[PDB]
C-alpha cells in the first residue's frame, strides 16, 4: 500500500525503501523502532549517513544529497528516508 | 556532492 | 514550555533552539513551515546542514555530530533538530 | 567530527 509522495532517488532504490519499510513494519510496532531499522539498513547497503523519520503526524526541513531522498506513505504512516553526510 | 532542502507535511 | 528530552549540545545553543522554535510557533501554523524556519535559521547562525522535524506523533533514527543534537518540546509538538552533513 | 545516532519518539 505504498504512496511515494516525494522522491529524489533512482526508481530502484526507492523500490528498496518500499521492501525495507514494508519488512520494518512487519517486524517492530514502535515508529523509532522501525525507523532504525530502516536507517541501519540504509547506511549497511549503501554507506552512511541515513537519516528516517517514521510517523503519522509531522512536518520536516531537511537537506539530502542528489538522489538519496524519500518521503512516502504506507498505509497510514509516513516515512521519511535521506541521506546526508 | 549536490545537497538540496526539502520540506514534507503529513496531512 | 519547553521541555528538552534529549539533548547533545551546548547550553547557550539549547536556548537558542528553544527560543528559535518559540517564535516559529507563534508565527507558523503548519508544521512543515515551522521545521523550515528553525533548520534555515541554524544553517546561516551555525553553517550547515541542519535538519529539523516538528510533530505531534512520529519516531525517529538519525545521526548527528557531537554536540549539535536536541529533541525537545513545545507545547503538544515535538522538535527534532540536528546537523548532520 | 564525530557522528553519533540517536533515536526519538512521541507519546
Amino acid at each position: 500500500k505504498a504512496v511515494i509522495k516525494n522522491a529524489d532517488m533512482s526508481e530502484e532504490m526507492q523500490q528498496d525503501s518500499v521492501e525495507c519499510a514494508t519488512q520494518a513494519l512487519e517486524k517492530y510496532n514502535i515508529e523509532k523502532d522501525i525507523a532504525a531499522h530502516i536507517k541501519k539498513e540504509f547506511d549497511k547497503k549503501y554507506n552512511p549517513t541515513w537519516h528516517c523519520i517514521v510517523g503519522r503526524n509531522f512536518g520536516s526541513y531537511v537537506t539530502h544529497e542528489t538522489k538519496h531522498f524519500i518521503y512516502f506513505y504506507l498505509g497510514q504512516v509516513a516515512i521519511l528516508l535521506f541521506k546526508s553526510g | 556532492v549536490g545537497m538540496h532542502s526539502k520540506g514534507t507535511q503529513t496531512a
